[PDB]
RNA sequence: GGGAAGCCUACCUCAAGAUAAGAUUUCCCUAGGACUUUAUGUCCUCUAAAGAGCCGUUCGAGACUAGGACGUUGAUAGGUU
RNA sequence: CCACAAGUCGAGCAGGUACGAAAGUAGGUCUUAGUGAUCCGGUGGUUCUGUAUGGAAGGGCCAUCGCUCAACGGAUAAAAG
RNA sequence: UAAGUUCCGACCUGCACGAAUGGCAUAAUGAUGGCGGCGCUGUCUCCAGCAGAGGCUCAGUGAAAUCGAAAUCGCUGUGAAGAUGCAGUGUACCCGCGGCUAGACGGAAAGACCCCGUGAACCUUUACUGCAGCUUGACACUGAACUUUGAGGUUCUAACUCUGUCCCGUGAUCCGGGACGAGGACCGUGUCUGGUGGGUAGUUUGACUGGGGCGGUCUCCUCCUAAAGAGUAA
RNA sequence: AUAGCACUCUGCAAACACGAAAGUGGACGUAUAGGGUGUGAUGCCUGCCCGGUGCUGGAAGGUUAAUUGAUGGGGUUAGCG
RNA sequence: GCUAAAACUAUGUGCCGAAGCUGCGGAUGUAUACUUUGUAUACGUGGUAGGGGAGCGUUCUGUAAGCCGAUGAAGGUGUGUUGAGAAGCAUGCUGGAGGUAUCAGAAGUGCGAAUGCUGACGUGAGUAACGACAAAACGGGUGAAAAACCCGUUCGCCGAAAGACCAAGGGUUCCAGUCCAACGUUAAUCGGGGCUGGGUGAGUCGACCCCUAAGGCGAGGCCGAAAGGCGUAGUCGAUGGGA
RNA sequence: GAACCCACUGUCGUUGAAAAGCCAGGGGAUGACUUGUGGAUAGGGGUGAAAGGCUAAUCAAGCCUGGUGAUAGCUGGUUCU
RNA sequence: GUCAAGUAAUUAAGUGCAUGUGGUGGAUGCCUUGGCAGUCAGAGGCGAUGAAAGACGUGAUAGCCUGCGAAAAGCUCCGGGGAGGCGGCAAAUAUCCUUUGAUCCGGAGAUGUCUGAAUGGGGGAACCCACCUACUUUAAGGUAGGUAUUGCAACAUGAAUACAUAGUGUUGCAAGGCGAACGAGGGGAAGUGAAACAUCUCAGUACCCUUAGGAAAAGAAAUCAAUUGAGAUUCCCUCAGUAGCGGCGAGCGAACGGGGAUCAGCCCAUUAAGUUAUGUGUGUUUUAGUGGAACGCUCUGGGAAGUGCGAACGUAGAGGGUGAUAUUCCCGUACACGAAAGGGCACACAUAAUGAUGACGAGUAGGGCGAGGCACGUGAAACCUUGUCUGAAUAUGGGGGGACCAUCCUCCAAGGCUAAAUACUCCUGACUGACCGAUAGUGAACCAGUACCGUGAGGGAAAGGCGAAAAGAACCCCUGUGAGGGGAGUGAAAUAGAUCCUGAAACCGCAUGCAUACAAGCAGUGGGAGCACCUUCGUGGUGUGACUGCGUACCUUUUGUAUAAUGGGUCAGCGACUUAUAUUCAGUAGCGAGGUUAACCGUAUAGGGGAGCCGUAGAGAAAUCGAGUCUUAAUAGGGCG
């Protein structure tokens, strides 16, 4: 019962090389280099699925800060005022409104400073 | 493997990986790492276990209606057509025939038929009892198998 | 306020790839159609400037280059006197 | 107490003793170091075994003897550069 | 010599010369070691010019070691402790050609120095244990006749020796047979046995250890280290 | 290495060497010869030590092998109890 | 970059901040109760050396005289799609004759490393080098093409060898015609290259032959477990003697 | 002092023209000389004017084939979920 | 309109990624006049009448292979067979042969150069040189025969030396050499293990030497046993890893008894069983061969054996081939026949010859000394062999029963022959495989022990595939009458076009789209504008990726590695926990106080075979006892149960 490895081995190598498409030089041509490149790409993706949430929260916070300072408040004071006013709109929606609807954001800031007062 | 007695090159200084023989199993054309030898594949089967398995097989055939009993099963002449018509009458065109003794005419008539074989009552085996579609057994052969108790 | 062969200048050379890409003088190019992707728009016809280079004769310039001079409206090289 | 192999303390029961009038005390010395496994042999004893049988030789069991095996859990009976 | 750790001569507290593992000298000899002088010079101050052969360019043929992959800068710091690749910062448009060797702990050879492995080989000896060789005695081959106080002495021939002479096989410095001569129970050989035996052979020659070696230590008892139960390392 | 020097062994079937032996070299030589060892032309020379190891020659006291097998001690049994 | 701080000390109110906690969706292990269930609840699910459990694919045997296949198998190359994974499924193109469900059974059953083995191909790089510094120039010829071939006219080098012979060694390399892929460190019309055909004439040259040296073998023979060692008579053996 | 036989110095060469050379100098060159042909000595053996030199580019024990897949408490490697 | 300030678009020397289309290369898949392992039955040799192995020749053309040998791809005879043939690479060509029977197949004859045991002498194998007879020739030759050594026999001759013997010669007969494994005998290691090493082990193994047969060896008790029983050798299963041996270490390791396979005894001088030759007869087997059933239509297709519809044979549905997959197309298969001539075996007679120089076993048994063999290493060491020295009794006798003695039991050494059961495979025929399918399987599928390397012994490769059929591309064009290509033609297919099935990867080109010449690092990852093509016109698909957060490969080894510590230039293919036996534990199945057979027989996975093994009882060193037993004076106590 002699077994020849060629078909299965070729299939595995071809799948790895297919996943390595678009990489530079030997990273998309040579099996050893390509295999090292695919594993590292997976590791990076696993880490960056966590990093993405932090990055987008930072972006929302920056935009909310800009809007609040246009309306005469700091970000921390506006967040505190909304908390005291019981508004539970999250930072994603707050930043969206800050970017796309200045009048509504002005109303929100007015509510926050009214609760602060 | 032929040859391979001498050390291919010296242990140190050449820059090659160290080697002891050209017929090393790592080398192309070298020996097989674990060379096979002729093997004996027979197993022991307990006497009672064999008999019980045959009894179970016969009972299962009976309750699945693949065993057909006949008072007598003989052919006048060694004619394949004669045997074929006889089996087509019983609707057992694919069958194993079991008789108390194997008549020469019956054996000759059955030799050329596909899916038909004829055996003595003392020569039944578990694989052949299962492989064929039906088992046509004479009453004398059934009595002999009863005495043997499978 | 004074105060050293030391620092910045001052002297010589390089220097706008200084992408912040600087300044001054002088010179050159001033035509028609079609169409839609209506615009430094895409295709046809016409036009080919001021200059630069290829090539050649060469150099007190030179590894190859680069740089300098000249090409009949001529002394650039060889020869001749 | 302890990996093992080992090591330590011990009331009490029976027999035979010594000293005490007696209740009693005594299974070495106030205690903790003074040591060496296994193999192979020697000596005393033995209601064990005993290669046909009776003996015997040899073996077993109980007590005991032969190590600076001190590199002291001891690779050989026997070994330097 | 201007200047002499070298050289020559002399001195002698010769660490640690010395008479055939020769002592002290010695003409000639030496591609032999050390020191000095004349001449001579690009050896040098200190390099210049020129000639040939490469280098460079063109046409033809066409290697090498190396190589995880590269979009392959400096500095200071950090860090498997000396960074192109990490941090901060400075500088930097893209790509060749001729040169250069400061770094890529550059290439080359599983470090030869050092240590370790109950590794190897060869050599030595008053290491251990065998054997060859040499040597001793007993028994066998191995006999006879006369003397003396188990042993000794004299004589003999017939076993045995001759790498002595003659004869024959035989055209023969081998060998065999025969006849002599000189020896002779010796020598020599077999078995057993004591001695000698680096000639030869197989092996051994401990561990801990602020590397290894040298030194010290290796088992048992007491105190401290030992952190108020036990135990606890150098 | 060498010529020269010295010590020592070797009486011939030589010592010595090769070989298991037969045999061969030494040598178709014979101590003015042959082997081993050291020193190294030549000139002047070459001192003291025999305790150690070795070699050579004595001595027949002590010790010692194979071989030999005098004595003593056991095993067994005819017999006697 | 910072000086009634963006430094230090004390106090207060907010906020940022992790894969920690919460929210939403999904998977999996253990246990309690549902007294089959595959269901709810509670608690768990970082891992080297190791231990335990469950699977995917590959080759072969039976099932299989079955099922799929020239209306196109295996293999190759794309695309789409499915699962937690090893992987599965469908189909376009290529290809041209085999493949094989299910359930069992057996293993030459899975590769990136071992200075691993075999073949192919890269980088260095069109880089170093083209093998004695005795030296070349021109006209004509042939030819697809001439620095190298042929003819001619000049120049230069060796001349105790870079000339002429013999032995040893080699074996057709000798001569003629024809060809230029490979071989020739470049081209080649040329060649010691390919192909085809020729060429070596002995009484006197050499060998053979007669003779022997060193040495070898050796009838009988001597010796040795065997194989064998030595050696007599002889018989070979030139590097020497013989028209 | 040529041929011939050697190998003292230096530059070059070191993926060489060459797995030991070229060039310029150097030593012996009638003798213990150089050299052709054919023989003898074979591996714990041979041979050595002696360096552990040489014995087919190999020598503190040649080469080849077998024991043999020697052993390695050492280093490396060990393949799907 | 000029000027100023601000800010878009526009380059690719080259490069990256994606896609398309190629080259190189030869993986993969499919395949096989090749290997590997067996079963059954044979056979077990060839050679002086010249072997194995070679050299050289031999053809109409003739290089290699095959065959053959100056009679040379063949000659003669007998038998078969019946239309083609002149061997293969390897086509064409010519001369030809053949129904007056060729080629081809089987049997028997003829010829059969040179070397090689090589044998007339020699020698560097395939060469040089001879002698003697008989016939033949006249010139310088031819034909045929003989000429080695050793051993034995006969005859003749014949020294020292008288008789003799040694020696010498002739004739006749025989032997030598080669080759697989198995057998018998003569010698005989070390690596290794003992965690070192010397006894020991490895191991009487490897290797060297001598010599048989189809087998060899052994064999008919001076043997075991221990109720007085068995009854010659050989092989297998148990007994049993037991009893023992052993630096009592590492290890080595029986026997008795039982179960099987096969069975067989016969003689020592008038002499047996048996064996070997030759001849005859009978039977069987083998070497060529002959006959041998039964299919059509239709669809797809280059081609049908494949689809659809019906039919026929079967003592034949084993296998192979034919343009894809055939019981009925071909070769075959089952079955029925067949032999001039030769060979093998079996049985029966005939004659030889052997057995068979030997008639009951003396330098023998036993002993002293040194060794060797027995599972047994000097041990309490019996028994066997003998190098050395000795040495009986002889049936009222002698050997053995594991030191030795007594008693009992048992056998008769110093003389022989003997089949089967057992061991093996160079070779022949048939059949088989959960064996390989060109890096595998033999080193070798192919002109392989070749090319090549080495003085030599010796070492030792790589290399398979057009197509069903060559139908292997007439002719035209470019080019040097080259190579190569474009048309044409053949073919189902030419991107099947000659190193030609398929045709992967590394590596190297061309084309299109986007990005890229002010910006510093494992080259990705999470975001994300623009552009191009497509488009279900989108909250879509494909390609690219300006700008931006984070981010120092993999393996190994380590306390710890981006480490400037190891390994890898890349791809493709290969490459490492196996096999046998024993034992223990766990799952699972059968049976259950029981479970189970081994060798072996068996037309054979069945059925027989109960010897043996495990469990069912412990204690003790043991004798012994036994639900108890050991220790003790103890019924106490205590240990194992
Ligand atoms: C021994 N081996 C012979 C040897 O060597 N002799 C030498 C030789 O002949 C030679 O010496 C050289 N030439 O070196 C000679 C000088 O002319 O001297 C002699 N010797 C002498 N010694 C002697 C001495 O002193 N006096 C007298 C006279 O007898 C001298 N000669
Ligand atoms: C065995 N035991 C005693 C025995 O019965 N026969 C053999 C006797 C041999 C014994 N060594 C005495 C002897 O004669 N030795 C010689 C010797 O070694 C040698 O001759 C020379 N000259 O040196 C050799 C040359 O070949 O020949 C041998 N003799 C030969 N006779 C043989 C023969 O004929 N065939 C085969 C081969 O054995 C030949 N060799
Ligand atoms: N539109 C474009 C048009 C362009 C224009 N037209 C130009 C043009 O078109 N130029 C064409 C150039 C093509 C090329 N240059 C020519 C070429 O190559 N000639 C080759 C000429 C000689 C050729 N070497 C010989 C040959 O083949 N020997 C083989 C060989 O011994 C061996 O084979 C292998 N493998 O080992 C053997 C095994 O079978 O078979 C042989 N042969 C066999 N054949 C047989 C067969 O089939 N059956 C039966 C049997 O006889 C078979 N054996």
């Amino acid at each position: 019962a002699r077994v020849k490895r060629g078909v299965v081995a070729h299939r595995r190598h071809k799948k790895i090389l297919a996943r390595a498409k678009g990489y530079y030089g030997a990273r998309s041509r040579v099996y050893r280099v390509a295999f090292q490149a695919v594993i590292k790409a997976g590791q990076y993706a696993y880490r960056d699925r966590r990093q993405k949430k932090r990055q987008f929260r930072a972006l929302w916070i920056a935009r909310i800060n800009a809007g609040a300072r246009q309306n005469g408040l700091s970000y921390s004071r506006m967040i505190d005022g909304l908390k005291k006013a019981q508004v539970i709109i999250d930072r994603r929606v707050l930043a969206d409104i800050a970017m796309h609807d200045a009048v509504a954001f002005a109303a929100l800031a007015e509510k926050a400073k009214g609760a602060l007062a | 493997v032929s040859g391979g007695g001498k050390k291919p090159f010296r242990q140190k200084g050449t820059g090659r990986a160290r080697a002891g023989s050209i017929r090393s199993p790592i080398w192309v054309g070298g020996g097989k790492t674990f060379a096979a030898r002729p093997q004996d594949w027979s197993q022991k089967v307990n006497r009672k276990m064999y008999r019980g398995a045959m009894q179970c097989i016969l009972a299962e055939l009976v309750r699945q209606d693949r065993l057909v009993l006949v008072e007598e099963f003989a052919v006048a002449a060694p004619k394949t057509k004669e045997l074929l018509a006889k089996l087509n009458d019983l609707n057992a065109a694919r069958a194993l025939i079991v008789t108390d003794a194997v008549d020469e005419n019956l054996y000759l008539a059955a030799r050329n038929l596909p899916h038909v074989d004829v055996v003595d009552a003392t020569a039944i085996d578990p694989v052949s009892l299962i492989a064929f579609d039906k088992v046509v057994m004479s009453v004398a052969a059934a009595k002999k198998i009863e005495v043997e108790l499978g």
